[PDB]
């Protein structure tokens, strides 16, 4: 059963939101190893990223955001919740700042 | 009927062994099938055949 | 029954794809963009097929 039929109309909005919220981390931990392997150049490199960084805190701070924390909280912690691999993101993430 | 049935196992294991090692050989020679890829339209058919292609390799591995 | 079965593969298949584009944006067949766009799209999906399992595995 994909959607339980008694999920918020507003929750679904939620996973779909958290569904973003992922598809950034596991992204951006990509991006991050690929300039350290030179595949990407600097130039490219710290705009996009850059640009995640903002897009990530705007998910978070969206209207809805209680229900964010709430079951699915601080985030450290999320990236475990969830089978999730990104040595490199978690760093990227928790400074706010690419080329530094 | 007792030897049949220990060896309906066998059976299986080895032809299904196969579609794996024939699937995972495929992905590695669908990489170098990488072209001129500037068709996003073709591009998005490449994308959708492997992961196609892997969900069906997973999906056998599994068993075993 | 084989409804989580069938979703496990995806989960696994899914995160192979997206390996495979960081290899392909490695030696250069996408450009750097390209990559964001359809990977996230990937990842996306994939974060539904996994929490999607934790309703069953729940």
């Amino acid at each position: 059963p994909l959607f339980d039929n008694s999920i918020t109309s507003k929750d679904k909005e939620v996973i779909e939101t958290l569904s973003e919220i992922y598809s950034i981390v596991i992204t951006l931990d990509h991006v991050e190893k690929a300039y350290l392997k030179d595949s990407i150049d600097d130039t490219q490199y710290t705009n996009t990223v850059d640009k995640l960084l903002k897009q990530f805190k705007v998910y978070l701070n969206s209207q809805n955001k209680e229900e964010i924390n709430k079951h699915f909280q601080s985030i450290e912690a999320f990236c475990d919740t969830y089978n999730i691999t990104a040595s490199n993101a978690i760093t990227r993430l928790e400074r706010g700042i690419p080329i530094t | 009927s007792d030897f049949s049935e220990k060896y309906g196992d066998i059976a299986l294991k080895k032809k299904l062994e196969q579609n794996t090692k024939k699937l995972d050989e495929e992905s590695s020679q669908l990489e170098t099938t990488t072209r001129s890829i500037d068709s996003a339209d073709d591009l998005d058919q490449f994308i959708k055949n492997y992961l196609d292609i892997r969900t069906q390799y997973h999906l056998r591995r599994e068993k075993l | 029954l084989n409804q989580l079965y069938n979703l496990v593969a995806q989960d696994y298949a899914l995160t192979d794809t997206i390996e495979c584009l960081s290899r392909m944006l490695h030696r250069g067949t996408i450009p750097l963009d390209t990559f964001v766009k359809q990977g996230r799209e990937l990842a996306r999906q994939q974060f539904l097929v996994r929490w999607h399992i934790q309703r069953i595995t729940s």
